[PDB]
């Protein structure tokens, strides 16, 4: 019972600057844009701005991002759902030129 | 490139938690200016370094 | 253990703390290690042999 | 839930049928009236609300027995709609008895397994379910906790 | 498309069709719009027709003067990914992180994982593109793939 308390009020999911960036860039490559430079806390402030997700869900740290309970199963469902889109797309490049 | 990530890699400040006496950066600005420089990610990086 | 590929590669076994005493000593409505009454019950000629 | 053929025998031993999913819509419940009482036997019981007198509250449990309690006791029951849910932590009603009769009411019908948010909650069936041989584990391969009971 | 357009377009069914005159490759034509134009989903095709059978995609044949909107259609379904959404995917295969991904698990995962492909093609598409080790430089088969 405490351990649900704390999960459904407190910030169960964190993770760092970095590897959230490595990660989650393939669920928006345009809020992060490569090839420039962009710190670690404001680039996970616009692609986390940019999902369109209910921002009461989270909370910045020094160093690592925070969420709300449930958000990051949502994140790893919105991102298998984006690999498998692109994977298809990627496909659909590959037999598109295959073809030609 | 790799001369102005070691001019920025001495910009990378450190500090001890407050009991593990790990480092762990704050200074985090710089360590992604340096990274995305030598093209490293800021994340793995700081965690190989420290 | 996985490799970088993330197939199998090995498993290593820990052990903590086995109940040694249970080996000599257990209350009612309890067994020993399960391998000497499993040893016992089929008989195996080769192992009631040997 | 035509999705669950994939688990073959072991699947009605993992989750719900589609008869309990609607039958949650007809339950009868009562948000404001249905709620858990403390007993001495067991833990808790559900009881239902007959009147109200200020600070005092009286009830009459699910077996007939008058029951007096303040209202700084009494918790109010979650409805049918959030009942067995796999995951504990996304009940709406959080204390005792919700988890007392959310792990009841799914173990009596041998669903052992349970999510309580960051942990799970396993209960000892005691008697087996065909839900440990080799066909369930291509089942499990890289699904999540979303989409696997 | 200009006029001038759909001619070229007309004259690769008019080369496909072994018919004199009346054929158009319904199994097969969707298949060469990726060619004449951009390229869908095959998914996306058969909801433009409306999920047919799999007996029809073996036995039916399409008539030309429906299928000139179908053309359009097809080419319609925008919000195709670019370079960066495409060579971010490989990544995930790629469990080393240097810019190679082995071919014993990339024609696996384009075999297995996506939409179906005639596997000869899976085969000849990455032949000559291997290394010695026994990998690909993805950022180049894809921007190999997105221009050529
Ligand atoms: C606090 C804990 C539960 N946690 C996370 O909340 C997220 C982690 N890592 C990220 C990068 C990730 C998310 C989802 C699946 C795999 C990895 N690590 C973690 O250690």
């Amino acid at each position: 019972l405490e351990g649900i308390r704390i999960c459904r009020k407190g910030f169960p999911n964190r993770i760092l600057y970095g590897d959230f960036r490595q990660r989650y860039r393939i669920l928006n490559p345009a809020a992060i844009p490569e090839g420039q430079f962009i710190d670690s806390r404001k680039g996970a402030e616009k692609l986390l701005s940019s999902l369109d997700i209910d921002h009461n869900q989270y909370k910045f740290g020094h160093t690592k991002v925070f969420f709300k309970a449930g958000l990051l199963g949502l994140l790893e469902e919105m991102r298998d759902e984006r690999l498998s889109r692109i994977i298809t797309r990627i496909q659909a490049q590959s037999r598109g030129v295959l073809a030609r | 490139k790799l001369t102005g990530a070691i001019m920025h890699f001495g910009n990378m400040k450190f500090k001890l938690k407050q009991r593990e006496e790990q480092a762990e950066p704050d200074g985090t600005e710089e360590a992604d200016k340096s990274a995305y420089l030598m093209g490293l990610n800021s994340a793995d990086l700081l965690k190989g370094l420290c | 253990h996985f490799g970088a590929t993330g197939k199998l590669a090995s498993a290593d076994i820990e052990t903590y703390l086995l109940e040694k005493s249970r080996v000599i000593f257990q209350l009612k409505a309890e067994r020993d290690y399960h391998i000497f009454y499993q040893i016992l019950s089929n008989k195996k000629p080769e192992l009631l042999d040997m | 839930d035509s999705e669950m053929a994939v688990f073959g025998a072991a699947a009605p031993y993992l989750r719900k049928s589609e008869k309990e999913r609607l039958e949650a819509q007809t339950r009868p419940f009562d948000l404001k009236k249905d709620v858990f009482v403390p007993d001495d036997k067991q833990e808790f019981v559900k009881a239902k609300i007959v009147s109200r007198e200020g600070g005092k509250v009286t009830a009459e449990t699910e077996y007939g027995k008058t029951v007096t309690v303040k209202e700084d006791q009494v918790m109010q029951q979650n409805p049918p709609k959030f009942d067995k849910i796999e995951d504990m932590a996304m009940l709406t009603f959080l204390h005792e008895p919700a988890v007392l009769y959310n792990l009841k009411d799914r173990y009596g019908s041998w669903m052992i397994y349970t999510y309580s948010g960051l942990f799970c909650v396993t209960v000892n069936p005691y008697k087996w379910l065909p839900v440990y041989t080799p066909e369930v584990v291509a089942a499990y391969r890289g699904k999540k906790r979303s989409e696997a009971p | 498309f200009s006029k001038e357009q759909q001619e070229d377009f007309k004259e690769a069914f008019l080369l496909f069709d072994r018919t004199g005159e009346c054929k158009i490759t319904l199994s097969q034509v969707g298949d060469v719009l990726r060619a004449l134009g951009t390229n869908p989903t095959n998914a996306e095709v058969k909801k433009v027709l409306g999920n047919p059978s799999n007996e029809e995609m073996n036995a039916k044949k399409i008539e030309f003067e429906q299928f000139l909107p179908m053309m359009q259609a097809i080419s319609n379904n925008k919000d195709q990914g670019g370079y960066e959404d495409f060579v971010e995917g490989l990544r995930v295969f790629d469990k080393e992180g240097n810019g190679t991904v082995m071919g014993a698990e990339l024609r696996h995962v384009l075999a297995t994982l996506g939409e179906k492909m005639k596997e000869e093609e899976v085969e000849a598409l990455l032949a000559g593109q291997e290394d010695s080790n026994g990998c690909i430089n993805y950022e180049a088969f894809v921007k190999h793939i997105m221009s050529v």
